[PDB]
């Protein structure tokens, strides 16, 4: 019933300018493939994780 | 949802994350470190 | 039904032991979600010694099962949790209790 207050974190979205689909008589390939590898990551730099 | 994984642990330094969609099915799988991730996204719209 | 799923690797050697200090990190949630508590937000660990009945039997199981450096995440029934009784404004009665535990040190 009563408004809940906390503290998080903002979050932000990377990508590649890639963009890939299937439609009829499209002219794209169906199967794609990419990594990401990871190199340092703080698991609590804030409060929350 | 929790998945199933070898060495199963929360995304970590030095960790390769591998990304695979197939449109036909339609599927998205994952790797780990080279090792099989067991569960997969399927049937989900097309629309974009 | 206490619970113990590891979300990050510890040494897997040392474990807690009886009379032993466990210092930890932790954020409580509800099975719905609902965060009650955390030591972060204090900045503060939390230290509790086994044996002593101190912390509820769901930690003392739990963190005995961990391992330093250890981070878990611990599921607690209400029996092992606080219960039918509950903790007034906190907790509700019959709850499930869901930790996210980071074993920082035994002392």
């Amino acid at each position: 019933l009563l408004l809940q207050t906390n503290l998080i974190n903002y979050v932000t979205s990377i990508r590649p300018n890639i963009f890939v689909g299937r439609a009829e008589g499209s002219t794209q390939y169906g199967k794609w493939y990419f990594e990401v590898m990871v190199d340092e990551v703080v698991p609590f730099l804030t409060a929350q994780a | 949802r929790p998945v199933t994984s070898p060495g199963q642990h929360l995304l970590a330094p030095e960790d390769v994350v591998s990304c695979c969609l197939d449109l036909s099915v339609p599927s998205i799988s994952f790797r780990i470190n080279g090792c099989p991730v067991q569960g997969v996204f399927e049937a989900f719209n097309l629309d974009g | 039904g206490v619970q113990v799923e590891t979300i990050s690797p510890g040494d897997g050697r040392t474990f807690p032991k009886r009379g032993q200090t466990c210092v930890v990190h932790y954020t409580g949630m509800l099975e719905d979600g609902k965060k009650f508590d955390s030591s972060r937000d204090r900045n503060k660990p939390f230290k509790f010694m086994l044996g002593k009945q101190e912390v509820i039997r769901g930690w003392e199981e739990g963190v005995a099962q961990m391992s330093v450096g250890q981070r878990a995440k611990l599921t607690i029934s209400p029996d092992y949790a606080y219960g039918a009784t509950g903790h007034p404004g906190i907790i509700p009665p019959h709850a499930t209790l869901v930790f996210d535990v980071e074993l920082l040190k035994l002392e």
